[PDB]
RNA sequence: CUUUAAAUCCUUUAACGAGGAUCCAUUGGAGGGCAAGUCUGGUGCCAGCAGCCGCGGUAAUUCCAGCUCCAAUAGCGUAUAUUAAAGUUGCUGCAGUUAAAAAGCUCGUAGUUGGAUCUUGGGAGCGGCCG
C-alpha cells in the first residue's frame, strides 16, 4: 500500500515484418527530410497517427446525428485544427482517413524553427532547440518534439539570455578575449 | 458511379446480355453482338436502320443462343406472332 | 521502322480513326499485337519480373533445364496484366514474358467505402478468385490503409491502382506461380460483376467494323 | 460444425474439448508426465557438476567428432548431457566444476548433427564462457 | 541558493570546464529464408558453423583472423512460459474415395431438430403515389 503511479503506457510499435526494402527506404527517407535522430520518433509518429485514424474510424462507424460522435468529433476536429495539420475549410470527420505523416512531422518544433528563418540547415535547428537557445511565448523551450500549436506560432524567437538574441557572450569568445588581453598585456 | 457532384467516375461502361441480363466482361471473346435488319412494310426494302442484340458466351457456349435470339426478334415484332 | 500491323484492328488503331482502348475492352475484341497497348499506353507501363523457376526434364541425353519467368507489367491508373513465358535462354524468356503480359491486360474498377467523395480508392467488392489450391480474396478498405497482404500480391494490386485494400489467401502460397494467377483471377473480375449501380439498360453502340468497313474495304486486301 | 441446433452448445462444447485434449502440444502442455520426465523440471536453467568428457559422432554425411560434458544435475541428480557451443572451449572446463546448464532452443529435440544432446553450457565456475572465449574475463585460479 | 522534520535529487545563478572536442557506444550478422563482399591471409570431412536447408575432401561468399558492409542504437543476443501467424481445434471457420479419418448392418430410450394454415382495411387529415 504506497501512494504511487502504477500508470505507464508505451508510445511505438515496431514494424511485424523485420527486413523490409520499401518500409525502410521511407523511414530513411523521412528521417533524412526531417532530421530524425532513430527510427523510434518515426514509429511513434505511426503509432499515434494509427491511434487517431482507428479512433476517428470507430467515430465514423455509427449513425449520423448520434450526441455522443457529434461531441467526440467535433472536440477531436477542433483538437486536430489547433494542432495545425487540417485547415479551416475541412471540418468533416472523413477528412481525417486522408492525412499524412509528413503532415504530423512538419508541425514539430525542430522543423518549424528550421523554416521560419533563423537557423541554417535542419540540424542546426536541432542542435539550437537541444541548447536551450531559443524560447517559445516567454518559455524557454529545450526539446525538439515540442508539438507546436497553432496561436503559438508567431510568438516564438532568441531568448534574452542568449548570446545571439541579445545578452552575455557564451564561453569560447570570453576565453578568446581574455587570452588576447593576456596576449597583450 | 456518383460523388458529391453527381459526375461519373467509371471509366468505361460495360455491355449487357439481352437475354440473360448479364454484364460482358473485357476478356469474353464468346459474347456476341448481333445486328438485325428490319424490312418496310410498303414493298419489302432495306432502308438502312437495324437492330442490334447481344448474348453473353454462357449462353451460347450451353446452346440456348438461337432460342433467345428468336424471342428478342419475336418480342421486337420480326418474328410473326403466331409462328 | 515504322509498326506494321497484321490484323485489321492495328490498321484501326495505327490509322488514328480511334480514340481509346476502353471501347476496345466494351467489345471484348482479342488483342493479338502486343504494340497496341505501347501505342494506347504510353511511358506509364511498368514491368517487373517476380521470379525465375529452372524447370528441368530428364531424357537419355541427360538432364534438360530451361527457364520459365513471371513478370506483371500495367500503368498505375486501373490497367494490369500477368505474362508467363518459358524459354530456353533466361533473357528470351524475359522478353517472351514481357510480350505476353503487354497481351493480356485486364482494367479494373475502384470504388469508395461509405463515404463517396473523392476519387476511387478500394476494390467496390469482396471479388474472390482461385486457381489450382489458391483462394485469394479482396476486401475493401477506408482511405490511408494501404495495402496488407504478402509481397507480390501487394506489388500486383498498387501496380493496377488499388491503393487500399485487405487481403486473405488460403492454400500453398510458397508456388508463387499459382498464387500469382489467383491474385490476377480476383482482380480481374472486378467489372465482371453485377452492381444495382449498374442496372441501368445499355445501349448499343455501333461496332468500330459496322462503322469503318469503308475504310477496312479499301485498307488491305 | 456440423450440428447447428439453437439449443445445441453442451454437444459441441463436449467435442470440442474432447479433440483439444486428444491432441499433442495442448495434450503435452496438459499433463503432468510430460514435465516430470522433464530434466530441469520447467524451469530454463539448471546448475550441475561435470563428470566426465565425452565425444560424440555425427548423423548426416557430416562427419566431425563433437565433444560434449556429462553432467549431473543438482536438483534432482540427473545426469544428462550437455555441449560445449564454440570452438576449442573444452579446455576451460575441468572436472568437477559448477556449470551452468540450459536447453539448446528447440524444446527438448535433438539439432543438427548432435545426437541425443538438448542442452548446452553457458556458465562454468561462475564465470560466463562467452567472457572466457573474448577474453574479456578470467577463470579464476 | 531553493526543496526538505534535517539532507540527497530537480531547477536557478556565480568561477572553471573540447578539435584526432582520447570527454573515443556497444550487440549480433554479411548462401537462401533476411537487409549486407564470388575481398584478402590460415587449417583441410580435422577444427568448427549451423533454429531449417546445409557449409568444410588443397581455390570455403557459410569455419579461424584483417578491411569494408548492413540492423537497432543506451542498447543487443540466448533459454524458457505464452499469444497472433493456426481456416494445423475451424461457433464465425477445417476435413473423412485414393494423403491421417463413415461404426459390418438394422431397430431403439435420453439429447437434438420438426410441414401448411387463426388479421384484416377504411374513415378524416397534416402535404408534393407516398413524407
Amino acid at each position: 500500500p504506497v501512494a504511487r503511479s502504477w500508470v505507464c503506457r508505451k508510445t511505438y510499435v515496431t514494424p511485424r515484418r523485420p527486413f523490409e526494402k520499401s518500409r525502410l527506404d521511407q523511414e530513411l527517407k523521412l528521417i533524412g527530410e526531417y532530421g530524425l535522430r532513430n527510427k523510434r520518433e518515426v514509429w511513434r509518429v505511426k503509432f499515434t497517427l494509427a491511434k487517431i485514424r482507428k479512433a476517428a474510424r470507430e467515430l465514423l462507424t455509427l449513425d449520423e446525428k448520434d450526441p455522443r460522435r457529434l461531441f467526440e468529433g467535433n472536440a477531436l476536429l477542433r483538437r486536430l485544427v489547433r494542432i495545425g495539420v487540417l485547415d479551416e475549410g475541412k471540418m468533416k470527420l472523413d477528412y481525417i482517413l486522408g492525412l499524412k505523416i509528413e503532415d504530423f512531422l512538419e508541425r514539430r518544433l525542430q522543423t518549424q524553427v528550421f523554416k521560419l528563418g533563423l537557423a541554417k540547415s535542419i540540424h542546426h535547428a536541432r542542435v539550437l532547440i537541444r541548447q536551450r537557445h531559443i524560447r517559445v511565448r516567454k518559455q524557454v523551450v529545450n526539446i525538439p518534439s515540442f508539438i507546436v500549436r497553432l496561436d503559438s506560432q508567431k510568438h516564438i524567437d532568441f531568448s534574452l539570455r542568449s548570446p545571439y538574441g541579445g545578452g552575455r557572450p557564451g564561453r569560447v569568445k570570453r576565453k578568446n578575449a581574455k587570452k588576447g588581453q593576456g596576449g597583450a598585456g | 458511379m456518383q460523388n458529391d457532384a453527381g459526375e461519373f467516375v467509371d471509366l468505361y461502361v460495360p455491355r449487357k446480355c439481352s437475354a440473360s441480363n448479364r454484364i460482358i466482361g473485357a476478356k469474353d471473346h464468346a459474347s456476341i453482338q448481333m445486328n438485325v435488319a428490319e424490312v418496310d412494310k410498303v414493298t419489302g426494302r432495306f432502308n438502312g436502320q437495324f437492330k442490334t442484340y447481344a448474348i453473353c458466351g454462357a449462353i451460347r457456349r450451353m446452346g440456348e443462343s438461337d432460342d433467345s435470339i428468336l424471342r428478342l426478334a419475336k418480342a421486337d415484332g420480326i418474328v410473326s406472332k403466331n409462328f | 521502322k515504322e509498326w506494321l500491323p497484321v490484323t485489321k484492328l492495328g490498321r484501326l488503331v495505327k490509322d488514328m480513326k480511334i480514340k481509346s482502348l476502353e471501347e476496345i475492352y466494351l467489345f471484348s475484341l482479342p488483342i493479338k499485337e502486343s504494340e497496341i497497348i505501347d501505342f494506347f499506353l504510353g511511358a506509364s507501363l511498368k514491368d517487373e519480373v517476380l521470379k525465375i523457376m529452372p524447370v528441368q526434364k530428364q531424357t537419355r541425353a541427360g538432364q534438360r533445364t530451361r527457364f520459365k519467368a513471371f513478370v506483371a507489367i500495367g500503368d498505375y491508373n486501373g490497367h494490369v496484366g500477368l505474362g508467363v513465358k518459358c524459354s530456353k535462354e533466361v533473357a528470351t524468356a524475359i522478353r517472351g514474358a514481357i510480350i505476353l503480359a503487354k497481351l493480356s491486360i485486364v482494367p479494373v474498377r475502384r470504388g469508395y467505402w461509405g463515404n463517396k467523395i473523392g476519387k476511387p480508392h478500394t476494390v467496390p467488392c469482396k471479388v474472390t478468385g482461385r486457381c489450382g489450391s489458391v483462394l485469394v480474396r479482396l476486401i475493401p478498405a477506408p482511405r490511408g490503409t494501404g495495402i496488407v497482404s504478402a509481397p507480390v500480391p501487394k506489388k500486383l494490386l498498387m501496380m493496377a491502382g488499388i491503393d487500399d485494400c485487405y487481403t486473405s489467401a488460403r492454400g500453398c502460397t510458397a508456388t508463387l506461380g499459382n498464387f500469382a494467377k489467383a491474385t490476377f483471377d480476383a482482380i480481374s473480375k472486378t467489372y465482371s460483376y453485377l452492381t444495382p449501380d449498374l442496372w441501368k439498360e445499355t445501349v448499343f453502340t455501333k461496332s468500330p467494323y459496322q462503322e469503318f468497313t469503308d475504310h477496312l474495304v479499301k485498307t488491305h486486301t | 460444425g456440423k450440428c447447428r441446433g439453437l439449443r445445441t452448445a453442451r454437444k459441441l462444447r463436449s467435442h470440442r474439448r474432447d479433440q483439444k485434449w486428444h491432441d499433442k502440444q495442448y495434450k503435452k502442455a496438459h499433463l503432468g508426465t510430460a514435465l516430470k520426465a522433464n530434466p530441469f523440471g520447467g524451469a530454463s536453467h539448471a546448475k550441475g557438476i561435470v563428470l566426465e568428457k565425452v565425444g560424440v559422432e555425427a548423423k548426416q554425411p557430416n562427419s566431425a567428432i563433437r565433444k560434449c560434458v556429462r553432467v549431473q544435475l543438482i536438483k534432482n541428480g540427473k545426469k544428462i548431457t550437455a555441449f560445449v557451443p564454440n570452438d576449442g572451449c573444452l579446455n576451460f572446463i575441468e572436472e568437477n566444476d559448477e556449470v551452468l546448464v540450459a536447453g539448446f532452443g528447440r524444446k527438448g529435440h535433438a539439432v543438427g548433427d548432435i545426437p541425443g544432446v538438448r542442452f548446452k553450457v553457458v556458465k562454468v565456475a561462475n564465470v560466463s564462457l562467452l567472457a572466457l572465449y573474448k577474453g574479456k574475463k578470467e577463470r579464476p585460479r
